RNA sequence: AGUGGACGCAUCACUGGUGUUCGGGUUGUCAUGCCAAUGGCACUGCCCGGUAGCUAAAUGCGGAAGAGAUAAGUGCUGAAA
RNA sequence: GGCUCAUCACAUCCUGGGGCUGAAGUAGGUCCCAAGGGUAUGGCUGUUCGCCAUUUAAAGUGGUACGCGAGCUGGGUUUAG
RNA sequence: UCCUUGUCGGGUAAGUUCCGACCUGCACGAAUGGCGUAAUGAUGGCCAGGCUGUCUCCACCCGAGACUCAGUGAAAUUGAAC
RNA sequence: ACAGGUGGUCAGGUAGAGAAUACCAAGGCGCUUGAGAGAACUCGGGUGAAGGAACUAGGCAAAAUGGUGCCGUAACUUCGG
């Protein structure tokens, strides 16, 4: 099925009568408004575009402000498409809140993970740090050796070493689900999910079974 | 339900020649198990056998025995049925350790 | 805003206050098979995290001779009362200074108040 | 990895930063009018902001306190005696930034941090 | 073997050979120890030799290895006949067959 | 967490008194040895007249560690010296009859009732 | 069906580590006129702690289950004969 | 030579599928297909190799001018004593 | 001292290192000195107690570079290069 | 206008045995590029959960003891140590 929209907003632990500690992940996943609902005839496949949020009357750009109101629909952060799965069908203007997600109770969660900077190479591949004493010089933390001899003389793209990491999509998959809340707007779901407090992100079923 | 399992637990080891039976309180004195019966067995065969006897009656009667330790060696051997433990040793190997100090 | 008030739903409103070197005696719940006991715990409490809901407190004690260190969450049901027996005396918040010093010459005297 | 990280140190150690507000606080009170470049400035709120917002209340503790900063008894008696009166009524904010191109040494963004009014 | 009584497996295979030990390496290097390899036999198998006709041991209880054929030693190298009345470490010593 | 090349305290009547860990079971490149583990030693420090001679190497169970346990209510155990209780070679039963000090209750899901029966404080 | 070893992702809510912008104890000395109270220097003067943030040893998850065409192989019908 | 980083081939160490088996079951022996993944820590000497202790299912074999010093060390090789 | 990792014992789980014992002295040998020697040594080797980021295994923090801006402004090398 | 070398003369207070050491008096300086960013990585350091040399050729580097007063102090020995 589709998904909905959520974003961090910090952590929890919950606590059973058989005293069980489960940390859970606080999501706020408001009324999803449907804004675009896609075909195969008009557009090759079957999906539909949903928003979330408020977003203020001026940041709101013009073309932007056309395309809300064809939907019928308030402005949103964002312009999200869940893809549909053979046989259920909504349409444009069409709220979800978080009982959809009542008897998933497995989920992936996928974001922009916090941004790392310009990492090293220990920190991004865990490489193994060369012996900083033993007479080593000027050599503590680098990466070494990255080819081979006067063969074939280059370094094969794809090859593990210093660059950025973070602030990229990446999933956790098969999160579970402790307790979803659609009066008070809460979606508790057992782990940790990328993204930093306030961070939006997206909360699909599990594909997994 | 303890006085209910320690009489369903002494009637069974005697029914197949348990001697040396003496049912043990340690309520107060430890807290991890409540009810303590120790038994005698002369050698191998038949203390395994008083083993795969519980053990299976346990499964019979609903409730699972969480963890045995006699492997490849009879001198000990415990089945556990949660609140009694049931403690079958060799007569001549029990005499190293102690009897009524626990 | 919401964080807060999730928090405080779950929130103990009936864990006594006691302070960083009291002597405090403690029953946690057990969960063994189907029938559960209570557990009394000795010791005097060291260092005290008053965190939320996650509020935690270490407490330590001596048996046979051999130092144990335990730890609560003030806001769990696995914990069923926390008793003080005796008020401590003493200005340090972290009493991690017990470890070092030997038991029998690091008894702590009473607030008297 | 200055994530949620608030304060600078401006390529300059603990010891110097102590004293370097310590100064600029001090000459920010005695005079009320400073050229120094945007970092410091930005900076300088810091400081004397908390200083002012110490000075709405008059007592003994209070000011030895307050000396413990400013190092020097002249600009605490400029406290508690006219920058509290003064801002009284006024609930926070009390210097504002005004940056004045850069300078003609290495080209620094050079800002003016003041009081609202300076009474001058 | 308690866990078999088969004795087709000597008809099947008659002959084996123990690796040779494999001659030393340039670089120093020595040559690697030949295998063991361990030929199970079904309890109570006594064992007679061409010459010496008597038992080195009955086999009773399960779970014991019995020595039947010990192993040769190994060669010297070069390296180790290093000297200077020869000047020269060339000679070579085979090692005793087994 | 106790790996290789360390000394322990001993926890039984055995009478060792002073056990360097031979090697950590359980895998390949296992780091760290938990506090239900079969856990291997050597003597480094014995009475002469106890029933192990020192210098020998056996079987041992951990059961203190400094760092401590992990219960599934966030809490820890933790201790002031590392200790373990000796072991036969080829089975896992060990020789000593009486535990001094308290155990983990979490020994209990490991299958080494040994120490559970033994160790009343506990 | 569970529980583990190695690897990967997330994580600060739990256990901690750091946390020289936080508080406190203390030695020598100088200074603020002095008592008291404070500031500098002596590796952050030496230490005890510990906010946030970062992080692991801390906790959640991942490798799949499947589908199509296949190697070795096992087959049905089946003539060439 | 060690540390770091690895790459490819299959003449496959394990995991995977089968034939024969002298395959009662388990534990195995040989061969075929299969490179997707993984494929030890220590004491001794500079040692690669190797003797031994001890783990794992495994501590596979090779090529890459027997990889990799404009990456690191110089313990062997080392002019001058 | 080629056979020397000579053979055995101690030390460690494991010791081509170290110590003790056995002499089969290729090529020990008595002022180009032999045998012991207290103390002494920035002398070679080995072992033990404490200690620790040497390492398992790396994380954080403080300063000087590295990065941006402004001013001054270098060198080896270079047949020609799309 | 160089982190180098260069002989003599005078030698304050505090605690300290001291011309060591930490601060200060008179005096002399802030060392002729700075303002920002708070990445990898390089250099000098602080601290660290459990382990305590398991790394390495080698305890290399680090880390550790360190003063005063009392008691006590081994084999050997040239009687001094």
């Amino acid at each position: 099925m589709i998904g909905l929209v959520g974003k961090k907003v910090g952590m929890t632990r919950i606590f059973t009568e058989d005293g069980v500690s489960i940390p859970v992940t606080v999501i706020e996943v408001e009324a999803n408004r449907v804004t675009q609902v896609k075909d195969l005839a008009n557009d090759g496949y079957r999906a539909i575009q949903v928003t979330t949020g408020a977003k203020k009357a001026n940041r709101v750009t013009k073309p932007e402000a056309g395309h809300f109101a064809k939907a019928g629909v308030e402005a949103g952060r964002g312009l999200w498409e869940f893809r549909l799965a053979e046989g259920e069908e909504f349409t444009v203007g069409q709220s979800i809140s978080v009982e959809l997600f009542a008897d998933v109770k497995k989920v992936d969660v996928t974001g922009t993970s916090k941004g790392k900077g310009f990492a090293g190479t220990v920190k991004r591949w865990n490489f193994r740090t060369q012996d900083a004493t033993h007479g080593n010089s000027l050599s503590h933390r680098v990466p070494g050796s990255i080819g081979q001899n006067q063969t074939p003389g280059k370094v094969f793209k794809g090859k593990k070493m210093a660059g950025q990491m973070g602030n990229e999509r990446v999933t956790v998959q098969s999160l579970d689900v402790v307790r979803v809340d659609a009066e008070r707007n809460l979606l508790l779901v057992k782990g940790a999910v990328p993204g930093a407090t306030g961070s939006d992100l997206i909360v699909k079923p599990a594909v997994k079974a | 339900q303890g006085k209910a399992l320690q009489d369903f637990v002494i009637d069974k080891i005697d029914d197949l020649k348990g001697q040396d039976i003496i049912a043990l309180d340690v309520q107060g004195k430890s807290s991890i198990t409540d009810c303590m019966i120790i038994c005698t067995g002369t050698s191998s065969r038949h203390v395994m056998s008083i083993a795969d006897h519980v053990v299976q009656e346990s499964r019979a009667a609903g409730l699972l025995p969480l963890g045995v330790e006699g492997e490849n060696s009879a001198d000990w051997i415990v089945v556990d049925l949660g609140d009694v433990i049931v403690h079958v040793m060799q007569e001549e190997s029990r005499r190293l350790y102690e009897l009524e100090k626990l | 805003n919401i964080i807060k008030q999730l928090e405080q739903e779950q929130m103990k409103q009936d864990v006594p206050s006691f302070r960083p070197g009291d002597t405090v005696e403690v029953k946690v719940w057990v969960v063994e098979g189907s029938k559960k006991r209570l557990q009394a715990f000795e010791g005097v409490v060291i260092a005290i995290r008053n965190r939320g809901l996650h509020s935690a407190f270490t407490v330590r004690k001596i048996s046979n001779g051999e130092g144990v260190e335990r730890v609560f969450q003030t806001h769990s049901p696995v914990v069923d009362s926390i008793s003080v027996k005796r008020r401590g005396a003493v200005r340090k918040a972290k009493l991690y200074y017990l470890r070092e010093r030997t038991g029998k010459a690091a008894r702590i005297k009473e607030r008297l108040n | 990895m200055r994530h949620r990280k608030s304060g600078r140190q401006l390529n300059r150690n603990s010891s110097h930063r102590q004293a370097m507000f310590r100064n600029m606080a001090g000459s920010l009170v005695r005079h009320e009018i400073i050229k120094t470049t945007l970092p410091k400035a930005k900076e300088l709120r810091r400081v004397v902001e908390p200083l002012i917002t110490l000075a709405k209340t008059d007592s003994v503790a209070n000011r030895r306190l307050a000396f413990a900063r400013t190092r020097d008894n002249e600009i605490v008696a400029k406290l508690f005696n006219e920058l509290g009166p003064r801002f009284a009524s006024r609930a926070g904010g009390y210097t504002r930034i005004l940056k004045c191109g850069f300078r003609a040494g290495d080209n620094a963004p050079m800002a003016y941090i003041e009081l609202v009014d300076r009474s001058e | 073997d308690e866990n078999l009584n088969t004795l087709i497996d000597y008809r099947f295979e008659k002959s084996f050979r123990a690796e040779r030990g494999q001659n030393g390496a340039s670089r120093d290097c020595t040559g690697k120890r030949g295998k063991d390899v361990t030929i199970k036999v079904p309890v109570g198998t006594r064992v007679i030799d061409q010459g010496t006709g008597e038992t080195m041991g009955d086999m009773t209880k399960h779970g014991q290895r019995l020595l039947v054929a010990k192993g040769g030693w190994h060669g010297l190298g070069n390296t180790r006949f290093k000297s200077s009345v020869n000047r020269t470490p060339r000679q070579k010593t085979n090692g005793t067959p087994g | 967490m106790i790996q290789e090349q360390t000394m322990l305290n001993v926890a039984d009547n055995s009478g060792a008194r002073r056990v360097m860990c031979i090697k950590v079971l359980g895998g390949s490149h296992r780091r760290y040895a938990g506090v239900g583990d079969i856990i291997k030693i050597t003597i480094k420090e014995a009475i002469p007249r106890g029933k192990v001679k020192k210098g020998d190497v056996l079987k041992a169970v951990v059961v203190r560690t400094k760092k401590g346990v992990r219960r599934p209510d966030g809490s820890v155990i933790r201790f002031d010296g590392n200790a373990c209780v000796l072991l036969n070679n080829n089975s896992e039963q060990p020789i000593g009859t009486r535990i001094f000090g308290p155990v983990t209750r979490e020994l209990r899901s490991e299958k080494f009732m040994k120490i559970i029966s033994l160790a009343p404080e506990v």
